[PDB]
């Protein structure tokens, strides 16, 4: 069992913040990287960034650079992704995804979370 | 010296051995004079997750 | 991002393909050009990772190669289990992955 138990849906006002958690289980949490990838319900799939529990080094796309901050928590074996301003363009389900490789950032992911929805209100 | 290593890696701490620990963490020279001492510490240095 | 054709047809027991295009540091640029299969309402799972190889548990009926400055993931002998979106991917350089739009494998 390598399932990633991810938090439930959240509803946030426009412009406000939100943080989403993924609780890792089964596999060794320290080694394998954790990418963050978003899917708007209307279209496609877009990647944001990753944070590795082995080091804490974080990288992002240019689009989300500065606007979003990521962090780890090895005590409960979980990773947190914070979005500062829940803009209405960011209403999406947010998938956390484990990289398929041991200690390299190589960009392909095996196992994905069950789906944490996020909504921007009106 | 003092360190904590994985259980199958205790054979690596010996002169002339090769591996990840023996080549990247702690290398004993081939002319080593001394004793290597180890014991299991699963019940005293580990926690669930 | 990776420009991509929108759809592909088929029927159970046939052959079909889904392509992803781009060359400037795109899918034709590097070798880490993995694909994914996403059903609606559930998480996706990667069926073709780097260039041509398949993960453990993936059926061998899927195939993939760069075929130049592009990509192609095919399906042979499709069934009801193989209809989903299919997203290409790449490095695209300097720690900035980009995905494609996604073609929906539809069987008549
Ligand atoms: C993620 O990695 C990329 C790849 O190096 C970083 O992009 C470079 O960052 C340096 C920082 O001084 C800039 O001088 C370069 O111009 C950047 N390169 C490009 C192509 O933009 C990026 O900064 C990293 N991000 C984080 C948060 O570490």
């Amino acid at each position: 069992q390598v399932q990633l138990v991810q938090s439930g849906a959240e509803v946030k006002k426009p412009g406000a913040s939100v943080k989403v958690s993924c609780k890792a289980s089964g596999y060794t949490f320290t080694g394998y990287y954790m990418h963050w990838v978003r899917q708007a319900p209307g279209q496609g799939l877009e990647w944001m960034g990753w944070i590795n529990p082995n080091s804490g080094g974080t990288n992002y796309t240019q689009m989300f650079q500065g606007r979003v901050t990521m962090t780890r928590d090895t005590s409960i074996s979980t990773a947190y992704m914070e979005v500062s301003r829940l803009r209405s363009d960011d209403t999406a389900v947010y998938y956390c995804a484990r990289d398929r490789s041991w200690a390299v950032v190589y960009y392909y992911m095996d196992v994905w979370g069950k789906g944490t929805t996020v909504t921007v209100s009106s | 010296d003092s360190f904590v290593i994985r259980g199958d890696e205790v054979r690596q701490i010996a002169p002339g051995q090769t591996g990840k620990i023996a080549d990247y963490n702690y290398k004993l020279p081939d002319d080593f004079t001394g004793c290597v001492i180890a014991w299991n510490s699963n019940n005293l240095d580990s926690k669930v997750g | 991002a990776l420009t991509q054709p929108p759809s592909a047809s088929g029927s159970p027991g046939q052959s079909v393909t889904i392509s992803c295009t781009g060359t400037s540091s795109d899918v034709g640029g590097y070798n880490y050009v993995s694909w994914y299969q996403q059903h609606p309402g559930k998480a996706p799972k990667l069926m073709i990772y780097e260039v041509s190889k398949r993960p453990s548990g993936v059926p061998d009926r899927f195939s993939g190669s760069k075929s130049g400055n592009t990509a192609s993931l095919t399906v042979s002998g499709l069934q009801a289990e193989d209809e989903a979106d299919y997203y290409c991917s790449s490095y695209a350089g300097s720690n900035n992955l980009v995905f494609g739009g996604g073609t929906k494998l539809t069987v008549l």
